[PDB]
């Protein structure tokens, strides 16, 4: 799966659209992980996970720069996003499952907040857009 | 599936709310735009070419609706998922050849549209109270495939 | 995920002694399939999945060939698959999960039959082969 | 879980040839190094760098051989495997943070190995019943997750 052109319009309209808002829907988005896929609390044992706690919220502020910095790159992802390719792979080692289910979170909390901009085309646009960057980031584990 | 009182609470009072011949619709529409493979199963509905084409097929809305209205009575048998979508499993497996994935699929297009329809309301409590669900209903349809 | 030119090695190392059995060999991983996932055989209605049928038989001598094909052509699959990429999204439209199952399936029928060969390296090696054959034949799907 | 009686039978037999402390050690070793992410429980285990690090570490044997045994106990009680494994369930998620995702990756592994070790023996109805064990006991484990 690669990004057509139109997905890469979609992607930045919405995501041009979340704005300032991005780094609290990334903490929303987190904690509707952590309620929905108790699994992937695994992962944070060393966090305190309590609703609006200043890691979740830091955390989440940092997914979605990544995010940002992606959408800015999306022709190039790959280089964009080396050094956290290589910072899951080497050290977090988070099993890819676990990307489709942030996903699907992330999707969510945007479909909450962009009643206007959520139609059926930018929905299938920012899903293929989460599979690619999730694709990227697992791209180095073996 | 086992939900505590509040979950099942919060599940039944947001679906008093739905339009369930809308978002059968709407869901059904999404899962084929967003997963063009599900269109393989209908393509005696017609047109299905694009986004627009989907959204508005009324081959796809009336499915949509019997879809969730049978989604919806099971909701009145939370306790029960297995024994209330039996012979719709058998169905789907003997004469549809549907494969399973597609009813997880449906279940993650579901919740978002109602996070699309009901946006803060959709808070991540009530989120994870439709995820029990929606993989409760997938696994009870999933049940008597062999 | 890329494949190393170790695993390039390990893998025609490995399909070099499959030789004439890979098709008796892709049988036999779609019957693994059909018996161990029985929801993949909702995608064969119209077979006769019975022990010994020749119509998994015929299907098993295609699905190696075409596995033949990208071992020749590991440094050029997404060409030398084209056609099959474009058969599986726009008409079999086989869920992407499935992939999964049958891969697991021809590495069990691998080990079964290639005591000497099947080490944890190559083992490691053909598993990523398969996963990346996987990814190049879903790469249409939307 | 549910095996027939043909199953039940093709699963003891097997089983019965097994040499615990060696399949373990396999096992588990072939975990790491197919799936190298989860080498992240096991920092002090020592050299894990290459496939033969891996395969001759003798706390990767020692450990494989504690999991299979485990696995093993869990072939005596087929009928009750939640409550067979719910005090390690519970172990492996509220001291070991292990992602149950692990305990299916482990499963197909040990399917591998079996049907290294035993050849033509392990045919396409013997893999079939020990995918479902494989599957009851990682649902088993994964099942006081919380
Ligand atoms: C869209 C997918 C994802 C993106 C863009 C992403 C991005 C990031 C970023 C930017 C960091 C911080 C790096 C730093 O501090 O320098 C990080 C760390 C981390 N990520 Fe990922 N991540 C994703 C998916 C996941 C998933 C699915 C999980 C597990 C369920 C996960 C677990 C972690 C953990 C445990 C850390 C370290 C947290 C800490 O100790 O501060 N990530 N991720
Ligand atoms: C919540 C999940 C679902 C429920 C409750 C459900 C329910 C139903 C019901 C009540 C019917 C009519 C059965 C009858 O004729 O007596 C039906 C038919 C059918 N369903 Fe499902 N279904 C679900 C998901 C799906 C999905 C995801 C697909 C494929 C993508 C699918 C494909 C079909 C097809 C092709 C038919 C036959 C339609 C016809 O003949 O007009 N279903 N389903
Ligand atoms: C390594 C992965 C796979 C490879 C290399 C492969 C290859 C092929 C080939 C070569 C054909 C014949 C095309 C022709 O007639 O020219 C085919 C057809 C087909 N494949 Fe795939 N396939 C793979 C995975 C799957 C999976 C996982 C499924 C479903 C569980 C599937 C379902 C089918 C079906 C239903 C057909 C049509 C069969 C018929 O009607 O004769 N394939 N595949
Ligand atoms: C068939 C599935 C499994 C069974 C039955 C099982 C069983 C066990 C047992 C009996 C112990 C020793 C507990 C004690 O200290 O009293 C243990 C520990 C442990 N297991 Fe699991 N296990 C399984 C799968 C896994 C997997 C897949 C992983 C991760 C890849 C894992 C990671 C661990 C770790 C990290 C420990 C602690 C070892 C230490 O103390 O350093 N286990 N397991």
């Amino acid at each position: 799966m690669e990004l057509s052109p139109a997905d890469k319009t979609n992607v930045k309209a919405a995501w041009g659209k979340v704005g300032a808002h991005a780094g609290e829907y990334g903490a929303e988005a987190l904690e509707r992980m952590f309620l929905s896929f108790p699994t992937t609390k695994t992962y944070f044992p060393h966090f305190d996970l309590s609703h609006g706690s200043a890691q979740v919220k830091g955390h989440g502020k940092k997914v979605a720069d990544a995010l940002t910095n992606a959408v800015a790159h999306v022709d190039d992802m790959p280089n964009a996003l080396s050094a956290l390719s290589d910072l899951h792979a080497h050290k977090l080692r988070v099993d890819p499952v676990n990307f489709k289910l942030l996903s699907h979170c992330l999707l969510v909390t945007l479909a909450a907040h962009l009643p206007a901009e959520f139609t059926p085309a930018v929905h299938a646009s920012l899903d293929k857009f989460l599979a690619s960057v999730s694709t990227v980031l697992t791209s180095k584990y073996r | 599936v086992h939900l505590t009182p509040e979950e099942k609470s919060a599940v039944t009072a947001l679906w008093g709310k739905v339009n369930v011949d809308e978002v059968g619709g709407e869901a059904l529409g999404r899962l084929l735009v967003v997963y063009p493979w599900t269109q393989r199963f209908f393509e005696s509905f017609g047109d299905l070419s694009t986004p627009d084409a989907v959204m508005g097929n009324p081959k796809v809305k009336a499915h949509g609706k019997k879809v969730l209205g049978a989604f919806s009575d099971g909701l009145a048998h939370l306790d029960n998922l297995k024994g209330t979508f039996a012979t719709l499993s058998e169905l789907h497996c003997d004469k549809l050849h549907v494969d399973p994935e597609n009813f997880r699929l449906l279940g993650n297009v579901l919740v978002c549209v109602l996070a699309h329809h009901f946006g803060k309301e959709f808070t991540p409590p009530v989120q994870a109270a439709y995820q029990k669900v929606v993989a409760g209903v997938a696994n009870a349809l999933a049940h008597k495939y062999h």
